[PDB]
């Protein structure tokens, strides 16, 4: 089994742990971790790559025109 | 012995035509009419060469 | 997507199989013909007319 | 007794996806050629790649004969036929002086 | 008829090649070689020389 | 053996091209002898649509 | 989910190998031959060959054909054509100038491209 | 009193000749001429020896001059070219790339 | 050595120089055909190749419009990205 975006539930309405249990920590810590998490992983990686390439973008075509003189 | 040496020396020469020879023999046994084969056996029993007889 | 991957993979596999096996077989045949053409004692139907072909 | 098998090919085609499959196959193959193989291989600007020994080995049963250049003279005959049908002046193109996108 | 006998005669010929070879060997070693044997061997050598030229 | 010996003896003294290789000097001399055109380089790599699928193309440069 | 289907014998594999062996047995049944006119050159050891004793079957099947047994031999003269032309070419005398100017399938000929 | 266009016995006898074919009756009967006179044996040998022959000719003699010669000398040079190609002295006598 | 970088001349200048080169290659064919003493109908069969090459270079030059200056193109230049300032939808404008 171990399907994607799938999770089983026990009698208490709680998710059963497939690999790792993280329901021992208090609600405050979980809310701190998950308040900023989303249902998206690779888009943030592509965005960080784009931001790195934007910080490191080339501006020679502006140098040729004289915008840095 | 010397006979074994001659065998292992003449194996490769002796066996080059054996395939075609066996092929022709078997194709004769198959395609040829059995009456002709029986006549060949008869003539060979009579001491004659049936190939020369056929040619004649 | 893995359906597409498997389709491409097995198409390429069949192509490679046919091409490479035909080429290898023909290459061995041509090498044998080179060995026998230079040695006409062997340039004979040494296995047989139908035996090799049937096999 | 009525059957589309013997009385209507259209309703038979509509009622059977396994009759739609070959048509979709055909359309997809032609679209693939149109998008990818058309301009890269079949266009006159992209037809000399058939002379390449790596990407088109023995498309002419041999290595391409460049001293002969069959492509050049075939297409030149055809362009000449176009020019004669259109009655265009050969030397009119040489009287042109294109400007430059200054600044 | 000749085609059928030509086919049917191939086994006889391939069988008697070895027989004639062994008898020739025995006659040459024993020395019991006669006039008809000499004539047959000369005919043999003539045809063999012709086929030697042909193979050349 | 006769053929290959003659061919080797001619390859050694440069009267014949080596096995599998087109030699320039012998070909030019044979062209001068037969009065034929010399072997040129008729290919055109910079023709439209020849090295488009080439990852490492060749650059045009008037020498 | 829990359909409880009984085993289907048609989905088993207990007939393919028997059927193939039946076909092979039908093939080998045509290898039966009479003692008269039998000859097979064995190896120098005296042991039989492989292809030798399985030529009668093949040619007994060739006997039963209708078109191939009269057509498939017409490609065989071509073998002797090659046998003869190869020997003609092994020692053919040629002009040195044309071989140096126009060598056949030689490498580094710019007129070819490389 | 059949209301349909009853087909004669002889017409069925003739159609049976056409629809009583088996697979092998097509496969082998059409494969024998095909395998013999096909891209493998005869047509292939002919049409692929021609390419090498005329390559050799146009490299050595020229196609126009070859066209100007007689059919006999044409055949002579063609046979010489066929021998040169079958030999493949430059490929180490091997018809491989 | 070598380097993967920007084109030397602009697209407009590149196409212009290509057309001029094909103009030269066509003029040479025409002058040679005139030296050989060919008529118009023979000159066509001679230099139709270079004529078509010149015409294709001219087509390339005419098809390419150099870009117009505006705020979006300048912002893309600052961002150093290939951007069309005539599209409200991007890749989907092809279908709308
Ligand atoms: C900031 C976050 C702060 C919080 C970080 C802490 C994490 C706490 C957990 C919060 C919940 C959570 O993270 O859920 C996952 C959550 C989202 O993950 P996800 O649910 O698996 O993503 C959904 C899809 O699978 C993927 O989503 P998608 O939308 O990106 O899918 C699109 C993707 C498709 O994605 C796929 O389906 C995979 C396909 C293969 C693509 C591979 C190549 C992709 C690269 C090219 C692009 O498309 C492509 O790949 C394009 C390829 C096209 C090819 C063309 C041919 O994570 C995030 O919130 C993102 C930021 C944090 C990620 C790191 C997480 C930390 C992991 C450490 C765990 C260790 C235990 C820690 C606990 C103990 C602590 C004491
Ligand atoms: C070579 C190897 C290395 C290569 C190195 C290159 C240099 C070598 C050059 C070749 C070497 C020469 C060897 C040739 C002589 C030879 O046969 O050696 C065996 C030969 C036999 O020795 P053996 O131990 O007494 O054999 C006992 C039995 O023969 C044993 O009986 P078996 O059952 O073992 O059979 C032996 C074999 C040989 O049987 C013989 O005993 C013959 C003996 C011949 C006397 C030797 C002549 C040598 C001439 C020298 C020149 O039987 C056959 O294969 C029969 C051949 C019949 C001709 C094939 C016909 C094919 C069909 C073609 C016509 C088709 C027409 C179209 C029909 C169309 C119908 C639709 O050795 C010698 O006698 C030494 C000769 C010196
Ligand atoms: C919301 C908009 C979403 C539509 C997305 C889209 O692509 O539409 C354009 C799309 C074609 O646009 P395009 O190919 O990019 O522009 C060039 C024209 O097709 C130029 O072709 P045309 O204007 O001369 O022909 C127009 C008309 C003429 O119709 C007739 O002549 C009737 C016969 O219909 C068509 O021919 C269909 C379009 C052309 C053929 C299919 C698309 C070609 C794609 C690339 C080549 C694929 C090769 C296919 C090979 C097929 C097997 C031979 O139109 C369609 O294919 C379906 C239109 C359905 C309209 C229904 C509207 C009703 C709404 C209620
Ligand atoms: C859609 C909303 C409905 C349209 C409203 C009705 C109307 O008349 O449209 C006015 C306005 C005039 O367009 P147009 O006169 O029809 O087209 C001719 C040129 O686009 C004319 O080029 P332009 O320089 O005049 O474009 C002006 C541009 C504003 O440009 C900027 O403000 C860039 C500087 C950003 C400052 C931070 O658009 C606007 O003024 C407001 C929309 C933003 O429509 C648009 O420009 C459509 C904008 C839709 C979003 C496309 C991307 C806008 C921002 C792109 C920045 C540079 C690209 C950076 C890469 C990221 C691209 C996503
Ligand atoms: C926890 C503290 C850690 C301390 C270490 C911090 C290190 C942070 C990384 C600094 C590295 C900056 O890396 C450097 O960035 C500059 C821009 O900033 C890039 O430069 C880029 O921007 C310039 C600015 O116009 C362009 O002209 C240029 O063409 C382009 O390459 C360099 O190619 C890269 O080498
Ligand atoms: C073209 O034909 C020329 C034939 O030449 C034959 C030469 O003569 C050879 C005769 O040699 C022999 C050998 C043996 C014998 C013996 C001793 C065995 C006697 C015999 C034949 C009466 C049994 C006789 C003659
Ligand atoms: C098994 O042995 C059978 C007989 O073998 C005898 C071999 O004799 C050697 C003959 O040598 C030659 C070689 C060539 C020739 C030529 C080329 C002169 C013959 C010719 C002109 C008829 C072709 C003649 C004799
Ligand atoms: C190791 O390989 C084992 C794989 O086994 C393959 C089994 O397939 C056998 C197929 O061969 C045939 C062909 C025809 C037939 C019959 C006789 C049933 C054909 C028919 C219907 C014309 C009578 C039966 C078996
Ligand atoms: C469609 O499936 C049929 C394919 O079957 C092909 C079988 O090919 C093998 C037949 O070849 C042989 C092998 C051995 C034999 C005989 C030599 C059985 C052995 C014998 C006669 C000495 C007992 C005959 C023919
Ligand atoms: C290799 O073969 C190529 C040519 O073969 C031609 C075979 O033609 C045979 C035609 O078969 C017949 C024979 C008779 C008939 C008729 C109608 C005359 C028979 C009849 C009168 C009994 C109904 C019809 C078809
Ligand atoms: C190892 O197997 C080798 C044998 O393969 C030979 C390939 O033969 C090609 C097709 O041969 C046929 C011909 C007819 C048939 C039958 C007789 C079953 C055809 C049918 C179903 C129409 C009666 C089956 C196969």
């Amino acid at each position: 089994g171990e399907l994607s975006e799938y999770v089983e539930v026990n009698e208490k309405g709680m998710p059963k742990p497939q690999a790792l249990s993280l329901w021992n920590m208090p609600y405050a810590k979980r809310r701190a971790l998950t308040k900023f998490a989303r249902g998206v992983r690779w888009q943030f990686i592509v965005l960080f790559i784009a931001l790195y390439n934007f910080k490191n973008r080339d501006d020679s075509h502006l140098l040729r025109r004289g915008a840095y003189n | 012995s010397l006979a074994k040496v001659w065998m292992y020396a003449s194996w490769i020469p002796r066996g080059i035509p054996k395939a075609m020879a066996n092929e022709l023999s078997s194709a004769a046994a198959a395609l040829a009419h059995p009456e002709a084969i029986a006549r060949v056996a008869q003539l060979e029993s009579q001491g004659k060469n049936p190939y020369r007889v056929a040619r004649a | 997507m893995n359906w597409l991957y498997q389709m491409i993979y097995y198409g390429v596999r069949m192509w490679l199989v046919f091409v490479l096996h035909s080429f290898s077989l023909g290459s061995f045949g041509e090498l044998i013909t080179v060995i026998t053409d230079n040695n006409l004692i062997f340039n004979v139907f040494y296995i047989g007319l139908l035996g090799l072909g049937f096999i | 007794v009525y059957t589309n098998w013997q009385s209507s090919y259209t309703r038979l085609f509509v009622s059977k996806p396994w009759m739609w499959h070959p048509l979709a196959w055909m359309t997809l193959s032609v679209g693939i050629w149109w998008k990818f193989g058309k301009e890269s291989l079949c266009n006159e600007r992209s037809f000399y790649i058939h002379t390449h020994p790596k990407w088109a080995p023995h498309k002419f049963h041999t290595v391409y004969n460049w001293s002969r250049d069959p492509i050049k003279w075939t297409l030149a005959e055809q362009y000449a036929s176009i020019i004669r049908n259109t009655n265009t002046d050969i030397e009119a193109v040489l009287k042109i002086k294109l400007p430059a996108n200054a600044n | 008829e000749f085609w059928q006998m030509y086919l049917a005669c191939w086994p006889y010929r391939f069988r008697n090649t070895v027989v004639e070879w062994e008898t020739c060997k025995a006659k040459v070693l024993k020395g019991s070689v006669d006039l008809q044997d000499i004539v047959d061997l000369l005919y043999l050598l003539a045809w063999a020389y012709l086929f030697w030229i042909l193979g050349e | 053996n006769l053929r290959v010996e003659w061919e080797k003896n001619m390859e050694i003294q440069k009267k014949l091209h080596p096995s599998g290789l087109w030699s320039e000097e012998q070909a030019f001399a044979a062209a001068e002898k037969l009065g034929r055109p010399k072997a040129g380089h008729p290919m055109r790599v910079f023709e439209d649509g020849y090295q488009q699928f080439d990852l490492k193309p060749k650059l045009f440069d008037p020498d | 989910a829990a359909p409880a289907e009984k085993p289907d014998p048609a989905l088993d594999a207990t007939k393919a190998l028997p059927k193939a062996l039946e076909e092979v047995e039908f093939f080998q049944s045509y290898a039966v031959r009479r003692k008269t006119g039998f000859h097979l050159f064995n190896r120098a050891t005296g042991s039989p060959t492989i292809v030798g004793p399985m030529f009668y079957n093949l040619y007994n099947f060739v006997r039963i054909g209708r078109v191939s047994k009269y057509v498939c031999w017409l490609s065989l003269p071509l073998v002797f054509q090659r046998m003869w032309m190869k020997n003609r070419a092994t020692g053919m005398e040629y002009d040195i100038d044309l071989e140096n100017y126009a060598p056949f399938e030689a490498k580094k000929n710019p007129m070819h491209g490389h | 009193a059949p209301l349909y266009p009853v087909l004669s016995q002889a017409s069925l006898y003739k159609r049976h000749f056409f629809k009583n074919i088996k697979l092998f009756h097509v496969v082998f009967y059409v494969g024998a001429p095909c395998v013999t006179f096909g891209t493998a044996a005869w047509s292939g040998s002919n049409r692929n020896s021609r390419e090498a022959i005329f390559m050799v000719i146009e490299e050595r003699h020229g196609w126009d001059n070859f066209k100007k010669l007689s059919s006999h000398q044409q055949g002579v040079i063609m046979q010489e070219a066929a021998q040169e190609s079958l030999l493949a002295r430059n490929k180490g006598e091997l018809h491989l790339p | 050595s070598s380097y993967t970088g920007a084109a030397l001349a602009p697209k407009s200048e590149r196409l212009r120089l290509a057309f001029e080169e094909k103009q030269k290659d066509h003029q040479k064919c025409i002058e040679e055909a005139k030296g050989k003493g060919l008529k118009k109908d023979e000159l066509i069969d001679a230099c139709a190749w270079t004529h078509r090459k010149t015409i294709l270079a001219l087509k390339d030059w005419f098809a390419y419009r150099p870009p117009f200056q505006d705020r979006r193109s300048k912002w893309a230049e600052y961002c150093s990205i290939r951007h069309d300032s005539g599209s409200w939808l991007g890749w989907s404008q092809k279908f709308f």
